[PDB]
């Protein structure tokens, strides 16, 4: 989910 | 009155509230911003960025790139759908997991758009000390995300  | 019709429902107004302000966040370090380049807040610490993440983190995994934009995007869909099933079947009056679910369903749409409509995510918080360590860009999404995880970590304690 995050960006990385 | 009205408000037990939809029955724990109208919280999604606080994960749309998160998407909103993800989104108009990118939209302004996109347009003043060169990539790489930097705003100095604080001389050491604090300064705004522009970086594309393409998921280089993760790219020990495969023989080539620009399969995490696709992989990323359907796990967010799966868990997105279960989180606003899990918040229906929320009782009334558990207030702290029903802002807590609604905050990671949030920030999980806004990366969510990015890797679908671009082809990354826009990082614009660059934390950081002198030139000895540098931490990953992120953004308000990754905010709410770590925020609402929290939340569910010290839940029942
Ligand atoms: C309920 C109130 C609203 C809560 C929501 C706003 C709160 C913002 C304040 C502190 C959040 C700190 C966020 C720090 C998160 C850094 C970790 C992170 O973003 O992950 C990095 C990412 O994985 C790299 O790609
Ligand atoms: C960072 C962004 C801040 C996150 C939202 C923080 C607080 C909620 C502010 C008020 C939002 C109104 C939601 C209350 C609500 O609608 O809950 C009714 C529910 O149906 C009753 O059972
Ligand atoms: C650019 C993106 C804009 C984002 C917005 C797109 C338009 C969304 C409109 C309707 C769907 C509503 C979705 C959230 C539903 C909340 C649940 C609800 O409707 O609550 C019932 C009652 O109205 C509460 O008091
Ligand atoms: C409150 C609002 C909640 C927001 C919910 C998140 C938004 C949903 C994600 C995308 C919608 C647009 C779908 C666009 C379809 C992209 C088609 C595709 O697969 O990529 C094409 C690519 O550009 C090759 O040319």
């Amino acid at each position: 989910l995050i960006s990385t | 009155p009205d408000v037990d019709r939809f029955g724990r429902l109208p919280w999604l107004w606080i994960t749309v509230l998160v998407f909103v302000l993800d989104q108009v966040s990118k939209a302004f370090f996109q347009a003043e911003l060169s990539m790489y380049q930097q705003i100095v807040v604080i001389p050491d610490l604090f300064s705004w960025t522009l970086a594309y993440n393409t998921g280089a983190a993760f790219s020990f995994l495969a023989d080539s790139s620009g399969w995490q934009r696709w992989l990323f995007a359907l796990i967010a869909i799966v868990v997105s759908a279960s989180l606003v099933v899990w918040l229906k079947r929320l009782k009334k009056g558990e207030t702290w997991l029903a802002i807590a679910l609604a905050l990671v369903l949030g920030g999980a749409l806004g990366n969510l758009y990015d890797r679908m409509v671009l082809g990354h995510v826009v990082d614009f918080i660059l934390v950081h000390w002198q030139n000895r360590w540098y931490f990953p860009a992120f953004n308000l999404a990754d905010s709410a995300i770590t925020v609402g995880a929290v939340m569910l970590a010290l839940d029942m304690f």
